[PDB]
């Protein structure tokens, strides 16, 4: 009934709202509208639907599980609790900057609305008419991005404290363990969506906004040529359902051993598709008003400067005429046209529609403009900031239960050391170890924590799991299309998809991707470059490359060590 | 009563300003009505009787011809007309800037297109009597 | 624990708030607080926790006790019922001004915030400068008060539609009997204090408040000389406790005969008292400003027109150097001063905060008054009109279910006719009966029914149950010192009162009341006057006298009928 | 810019103001400042190069002294002094 819905609304995360949008807005919009559709009905679906059986089947855990089947592949698991801490130590940063910008909603005015004057006290810093209010808070005041990578500054003050905060949020909510519920879930569920239809409508109150719709919708051609649109519309996929972290499995454990477990995988995988497709519309109504003003400024400015230069009479020069009287001036008085036609510029609608503003606090500078022009701006704000801590401290939690459940069988160890010690050593560790996210340069080893080599182990956690799956164990010898899973799903053309096309399309993108690897030889970071507003590529360093290799050979040499640890019982 | 207070001392520069004033709006008033060509000058408006309430009588004259006085309905025409244009000029609100003889009147406020009420008490009405024959029906259905 | 508290809450009703405050204005303010203090503490204890003991005793309607009694003593239930029934009628009428504010509450801007324009469109209507905004909507917008008694005009349009449709919410709440509840109550206890709150915090911050505040604490000496304040005072705190209504004895029959009642009875009182004393804090408060505010204009009209006569410098002449300034100017030039001396007036803060707004409707024309200068007016008018909604119905339910019940058990009729039928039957009676208080003159008809010679007959049947109860039925045969009242409270001291003092207390002012009656001989009441603006005082047509000595009559002749109609049957 | 609609039309009128406002702002600076009564006037305010655009450039001189120009720095104290009593004078808002 209903409450099975609403316990289902679970699945929802800041993969949804926080990341989704900010990818399509990287790649084009439309272009990788279609891409991800593809990517949901072939991937996402049997894969889920196929370990959320094994794990009802097999009625223990991950690690348990793969001893059970071999010796061979032992040690994935291992895999996943690494991936899952790699995760966690970069993920608790959003609720950080979640928790400072809560903190800070509630002066009045509001910061981010209007500019700080220049040191005259006669007109306003030259950084805001480059970058818009939004844009340099987010930029200057709570990040202090330096220009360049290279450049390196002292630890911050802020930062790491708003981590520090939100680290002992998340470990007394550890410690409470209050997350057995089946009241207050109905609340939990009904915030995200009633909050998103407030933005919804004033969206679509604010002028320009169709733009945006129809630059998110419309599909292009350059942009789906390259390869790396698809394999990080399937990483964001993954990291969405969250196949690959264990969790699952652990999860359908406890579920009784009685229900549609396909039932459960769609009415999860559409929850989380519609519910992306929605934030995905909320955020770019605003996008494409933001656009639209820029561009109404830049035809302004423009407008203005000729007025001004040849004396014209206010009102007459039109937008709609603008080409027409540029002509007509250039030719009657060439001469001194052509020495100040470098100070005219061109507005271009897509051009600066496509590239307006970018980077990974997209949703951070976008709702936020979408605040300041509010009746009452503190209200939503705070509604808004409080939706995106809850959901973020729920995905901490499901997280924080990833990482731990393996260390509890640990009784070596937890025989003369309580569970809450554990816990918090654990904490304070991630935390430690995710310092280096408030230091001044941070945000580009986020970007790398994000992006660049970031969960793309996952693909070859799901690739050996289902070549497990596709070996005697699966629909030869065990779990054989029997009747005691409800009867259902027995030789179904279902196993198809998780027997025949996916196990192929996990390596169908990643040969494109690495051909371009190594054809381009090319890698760019984008960069603040506060000397003009506007984002710049630079080249990775070297030791990025070493240490972001570093970071995917842990990875991926966990299941040689286990093949040599076997290979002594295998000789004899 | 207007300002409160940061008002201005009255001084002989505000009444050269009222005057030069007064003749930019009699000199609209010829060009934009009687399609005439009239320079005034503020020596043409002859004022009388000064009181520290600010409170004095005037009147205007042909441009160089003192036997000549400008009847009292043009002036009255004139002032009506320019006198938005003219309180702003001093930041009065024409509550502190009364002519004695000219009284304001312009916009009458009639916002109501629907008569809200009568709406509002018929979905009312509608909803209530669609119930009490619901319920009445569920309870002989019930005996 | 607290559930027994929040379903006791109950006990707040519309005669707390709706109509103590304007008793309190009426009678001088702090003159009237010390007897309303006399008389809960000498007169609502003792009757109250008697009624409630007698009511659990006695397991059967209020009927059955008089023929358990004596038959001679029946008929006090009949005479209840009329008096509930006589009080229903004009208690409607609230309720439908209730609705009919909160229908008009929906308009922007909203109405007696300014006032409809003069017909030449040069200024506003001389009743607005006589009347404020409030009473101008209060007396001629939904009222059309006739300027006399004598006069009076057709039924108008909207009252009457108003009051319709608020009795048929009353039939549907009592048709679907959906009564039982245990978890909004406390939501229907909380609603009203903490709407309260805000009109609280809105009154203290404004300026002048004080005044009121000193006014209606200060008490008087000439106001405590008349002797018509105790009689207000009795019957005020019998309307608000609801004893003799039949309602209470009902109440105490339905529940367990095992009940510590003095208990309740305290609690109920407390909380009742607490209550009125909060609302006329909040109403006071307002009232306060309202009549410092009017006696700044006088001040600043007066200063005006000095000022424009004598063409004194702007600022110069204060209010606190008025009397220097007038003697001053009376000896400069004390012919024409003198002249204009008539034309002159004198502001008067004590009369007229004494004598600001008067009538009935006060708290109508008070709150609205607060309501045009809050930040967002339409809001909280909407939850002052809601909560005195829902106070009316149910205030409305009970003294309806004290009609119907004694109706109930007619099985003779009842046969061969439904309870629903005859219950909307009663109602559309009800309905047709209070139609007089929709004509331009029918307020002071309302007035009558409420204020003036109204429920006093209440009195009378209180007297008669406790003379019947002091005779040697009581405390002497039967009440004397059982243990079945829960072994517990028997016989205390309190009987003092209850078998001692209050008889007496009730002949006290009853004596004083018709020595006044004869010796004035004279009646007035409050007139309008839209001529001038301001109330009036004017005498009682010969047929009011006729109407008022039948009403009271109807429910004091019963008594004597049962007497004959009981000893006709023992004759034989 | 400012006012968008209802912006009235610039005739010769607006130039007699605004020439008299100039001369009212010169007065009250030579007043409250040096302490002297000057008696300017509006044919006192020379003007010259008027341009659709409402350009134009302006100074001014001595009561009756033509051959006497007052210099700009004073000029620009007080128009410094008297911009927001000059600005609501035509509606603007010191932006335009
Ligand atoms: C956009 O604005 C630039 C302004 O530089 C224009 O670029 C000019 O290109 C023309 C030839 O097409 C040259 O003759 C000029 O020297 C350039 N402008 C300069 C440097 O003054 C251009 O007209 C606009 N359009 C594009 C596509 O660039
Ligand atoms: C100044 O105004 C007076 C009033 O109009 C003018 O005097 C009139 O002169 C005309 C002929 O020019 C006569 O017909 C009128 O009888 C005169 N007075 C009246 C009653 O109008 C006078 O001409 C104007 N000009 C000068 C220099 O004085
Ligand atoms: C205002 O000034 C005084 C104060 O009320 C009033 O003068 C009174 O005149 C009456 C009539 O002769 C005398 O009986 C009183 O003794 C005078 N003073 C007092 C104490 O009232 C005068 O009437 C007032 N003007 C009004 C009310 O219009
Ligand atoms: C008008 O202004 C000129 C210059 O301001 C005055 O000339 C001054 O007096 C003598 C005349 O030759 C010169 O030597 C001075 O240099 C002039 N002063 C300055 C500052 O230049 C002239 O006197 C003024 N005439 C009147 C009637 O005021
Ligand atoms: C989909 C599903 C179905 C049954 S559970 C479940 C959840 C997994 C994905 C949720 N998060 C996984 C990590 C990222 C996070 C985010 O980006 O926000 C979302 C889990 S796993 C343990 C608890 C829950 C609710
Ligand atoms: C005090 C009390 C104690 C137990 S009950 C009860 C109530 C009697 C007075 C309430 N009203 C009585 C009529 C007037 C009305 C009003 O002026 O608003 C208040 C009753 S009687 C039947 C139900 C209830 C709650
Ligand atoms: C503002 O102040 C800075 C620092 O002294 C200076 O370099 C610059 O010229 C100033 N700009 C102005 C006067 O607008
Ligand atoms: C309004 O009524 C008429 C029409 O202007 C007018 O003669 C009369 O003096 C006015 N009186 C007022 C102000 O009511």
């Amino acid at each position: 009934l209903q409450f099975v819905f609403a316990c289902t609304s679970y699945a929802v995360g800041l993969g949804n709202v926080w990341r989704f949008p900010y990818l399509c807005q990287m790649y084009g919009g439309g272009s990788f509208l279609v891409p991800y559709i593809i990517m949901l009905i072939v991937e996402g679906m049997p894969l889920l639907y196929l370990e959320l059986a094994v794990g009802q089947r097999m009625r223990q855990g991950s690690i348990g599980a793969w001893r059970t089947i071999s010796p061979y592949l032992s040690g994935v698991g291992v895999a996943s609790v690494v991936v899952s801490f790699f995760l966690s130590m970069y993920y608790n940063v959003i609720n950080a900057w979640a928790f400072w910008y809560l903190f800070h909603s509630f002066q009045d005015p509001l910061p981010w609305s209007v500019c700080p004057l220049n040191g005259n006290h006669t007109g306003y810093d030259e950084e805001c008419e480059k970058a818009s209010s939004t844009q340099y808070f987010w930029y200057r005041k709570t990040l202090n991005i330096s220009p360049s990578l290279q450049e390196n500054g002292g630890v911050q003050w802020e930062p790491a404290l708003c981590l520090l905060l939100a680290w002992l949020v998340v470990y007394l909510c550890i410690l409470r363990g209050t997350e057995s519920t089946g009241k207050v879930v109905y609340f939990t569920a009904s915030l995200p969506y009633c909050v998103l239809i407030i933005y919804l409508i004033r969206g679509l109150t604010l002028h320009g906004a169709t733009n945006g719709l129809m630059y998110m919708f419309t599909p292009k051609i350059e942009q789906l040529a390259n390869p790396k649109a698809w394999i990080n519309a399937a990483t964001q996929i993954f990291f969405s359902l969250g196949l690959g972290f264990g969790s699952l499995i652990a999860f359908a454990s406890y579920n009784e051993p009685s229900n549609n477990c396909q039932k459960h995988a769609i009415i999860v995988s559409l929850i989380n598709s519609f519910t992306s497709i929605f934030a995905s519309i909320v955020t770019f109504s605003i996008y494409g008003f933001k656009a639209t003003f820029n561009y109404e400024n830049c035809l302004k400015k423009v407008s203005l400067l000729l007025t001004n230069t040849f004396d014209l009479e206010d009102g007459f020069l039109t937008a709609s005429n603008l080409e027409q009287v540029k002509g007509y001036l250039a030719s009657a008085y060439p001469s001194k046209y052509s020495e100040m036609f470098p100070q005219i510029k061109n507005c271009s609608l897509e051009s600066e529609l496509d590239t307006a503003v970018q980077g990974t606090g997209l949703a951070f500078i976008v709702y936020t403009e979408a605040i300041k022009n509010m009746e009452v701006s503190q209200l939503w704000s705070v509604l808004y900031f409080f939706m995106l801590l809850m959901l973020g401290i729920g995905s901490m939690l499901g997280n924080t239960a990833a990482i731990l459940t393996p260390l509890t069988d640990s009784k070596i160890i937890s025989s003369h050391l309580p569970k809450e010690a554990i816990s918090g050593l654990v904490c304070l560790v991630n935390c430690a170890i995710g310092m280096v996210f408030t230091m001044e340069a941070g945000n580009y080893w986020f970007d790398i924590f994000n992006d660049y080599a970031a969960t793309l182990s996952l693909l070859l956690i799901v690739l050996v799991e289902t070549i497990a799956v596709c070996y005697v164990y699966g629909l030869r010898r065990f779990e054989s299309d029997l009747k005691a899973m409800t009867g259902r799903a027995v030789s179904w053309y279902w196993k198809v998809m998780w027997a025949g096309v996916s196990p192929l399309l996990i390596v169908s993108l990643f040969v494109f991707y690495l051909s371009d690897y190594i054809l381009t030889g090319t890698l760019k970071y984008q960069a603040w470059d506060a000397s003009q507003g506007q984002l710049v590529t630079k080249d990775y360093p070297a030791y990025a490359l070493a240490v972001i290799g570093l970071l995917v050979a842990s990875s991926t040499m966990c299941i040689p060590l286990a093949a040599l640890g076997t290979f002594v019982q295998r000789r004899l | 009563s207007a300002l409160g207070d940061k008002a201005y001392e009255w001084n002989d520069n505000e009444m050269y300003l009222f005057r030069s004033s007064v003749a930019y709006a009699m000199r609209q008033y010829f060009l934009k009505v009687k399609n005439q060509m009239i320079l005034f000058g503020e020596e043409d408006v002859r004022v009388a009787n000064l009181k520290p309430r600010i409170s004095f009588n005037f009147f205007v004259t042909a441009p160089k011809n003192v036997s000549d006085i400008i009847p009292r309905t043009e002036v009255e025409k004139a002032i009506r007309m320019s006198r938005s244009r003219i309180n702003d000029a001093f930041r009065l609100n024409d509550n502190s800037l009364e002519f004695l003889g000219i009284q304001p009147t312009l916009g009458p406020p009639n916002q109501p297109p629907v008569s809200i009420w009568l709406i509002v008490f018929g979905v009312v009405m509608g909803v209530i009597v669609v119930g009490i024959v619901i319920l009445i029906f569920t309870g002989i259905r019930d005996r």
